[PDB]
């Protein structure tokens, strides 16, 4: 249940390993309790329980920023948050060449921009908010300067 | 600076087990406690969010409810050792979910003699917080692990004590 | 440089207003700094200000963590977090279709994935490792199951 | 959060301003300060990670260093007034690590009477800590006016003050 992975979270200090397996089987307890649970007590358990899975994924994602090592079902998305604080890092830094809010790319794999085709190894500037999510899709890379 | 970890502790609160005493029969389920059966004149033990749900459609009752009367005698067995870091009154974990139950029923009730109350309560809690700051900064400035003084605090108040106990031995121990 | 920028962030409370600008600024520095700073001083700068561009990352992710609004050249990186934990709580809360590893999926713009061409309006059921990039990218959108 | 600030305020440390007296011509430059020139006989402020590059290529000396004396006479002026908790000596953020660098260059000597100063020092630090953290609880809980006093906190200790102070309200915000 969200409560136990809850209470766990918070009196470990480590991230807790949270398995897979564990999460397909409150998911399907979920969907299964649709059958016997009446549509007044499902939605007002929707609030505690969304909430307690609100609490998880911050708790989690604070020890990740104190320096924990995320292991477990979610860190596939512990890793998009590395990738945000390597762009972060790289941004300030002057590793990257940016006109006004735009950044230069390296195109990865076949992609359409303003009606365009752009293919791989193609250079494309385009703003930063529509650049990062192609960076964590592995459609683009930014192109980095050395500054060292 | 401890945001996360309070809210986390508050929505822990909403499951946490009450006593009630059930006053009419009533079937059904929830994704918690899976299917329960409930019967006339039995103590069952249900989570705090279904034991409201349950409340105000007079199904059952909740028993374990505080009173404004225990906020005084609490203030009152805290101020004979105001002075005394180690007397802190033993409270527990479910005193703060308590609490915040006791103010989210009169502030619904919005009555005169509940703005009143209210008011006499903020005063008597107001007076015990900072009566208790007082002495868990001491203990964590004085660095005392103490079992049995730490089992007497909050959810809350343990997670203030152990964060500048942890700030002091980490700023003075570099 | 940078520690004006973390001095600030660490006395107030809420998240500061970083304009672009000020962004734009440092990076100019650090550019024009290759030409007339020598290796040995410019490496052991950089190290410094890359730690502390890490540190003004991690303490405007923490007030995001805690609820605070945040404003400023990295807005759309913070819109990228509120996407993660969105997805943390649409999946915990058994609002999607989990099949194994999968999630069922709904194309928005036309994708190229196992080297099939799909369209708007189509379904897929794909990896969550793979979906999410997605997903952040606008290119999928996970099938969300209406509650009752 | 604790954690992100403690290696926020270590990670400041390194660019504090530092009054440095050049004893050597030399001109140079860097990121943060430009091509800058030095002239022999007159006092400079740089950051503290360049005063030490400066100082150990024997261009510059650093000026503002903190001895022992220093340490006895910032423990007798907090012993003047130790139940006043808004009679805080004014020591300023760089403090702890010109103290860092000061105990560091005791061990690096080795010597027998390098050892002796930095027992002794630690030793009046102990006491310093221990006479300014109970008067910094104490202005915590007593919500006056502190603007000058905040300025002459540590960075350190200004992190103790404002934390009890936010866990303070934090913890009434929650139960009220």
């Amino acid at each position: 249940m969200l409560d136990e992975l809850v209470k766990k979270e918070l009196s470990e200090e480590e991230i807790t390993e949270i398995k897979l397996e564990e999460i397909i089987k409150y998911i399907t307890l979920i969907k299964k309790s649709k059958t016997f649970v009446s549509s007044e007590i499902r939605k007002e358990e929707l609030k505690f329980l969304s909430e307690l899975a609100e609490s998880l994924f911050e708790l989690r994602l604070s020890k990740v920023l104190e320096g924990k090592v995320g292991k477990g079902f979610d860190e596939f998305i512990f890793d998009i948050f590395k990738i945000l604080k390597q762009f972060y890092v790289d941004l300030l830094t002057g590793r990257y060449i940016i006109y006004n809010d735009k950044i230069y790319c390296i195109v990865q794999k076949p992609l359409i921009y303003n009606d365009h085709r752009v293919n791989e190894g193609d250079v494309l500037v385009l703003p930063m908010r529509e650049a990062l999510p192609l960076i964590i899709a592995s459609y683009l890379t930014p192109y980095k300067i050395d500054i060292e | 600076m401890i945001e996360v970890k309070l809210r986390a502790i508050k929505r822990l609160s909403n499951v946490y087990t009450r006593r009630v005493m059930i006053i009419e029969d009533w079937n059904g389920s929830s994704i918690t406690t899976g299917n329960i059966e409930l019967v006339k004149g039995s103590e069952n033990q249900l989570p705090q969010w279904l034991a409201i749900i349950l409340e105000g459609k007079k199904v059952a009752k909740i028993e374990d409810k505080i009173s404004i009367e225990d906020l005084g005698r609490i203030l009152f067995q805290e101020r004979q050792n105001m002075n005394t870091p180690a007397s802190l009154v033993p409270l527990g974990k479910d005193f703060t979910s308590r609490v915040q139950l006791y103010l989210e029923t009169l502030r619904k009730d919005n009555n005169v003699e509940s703005l009143e109350k209210l008011r006499k309560s903020i005063g008597i809690l107001n007076e015990i917080i900072k009566i208790r700051l007082r002495k868990l900064i001491q203990l964590a400035f004085l660095n005392i692990d103490d079992q049995n003084l730490i089992n007497g605090m909050t959810e809350e108040e343990l997670l203030i004590y152990k964060t500048i106990k942890q700030l002091i031995k980490e700023l003075y121990g570099d």
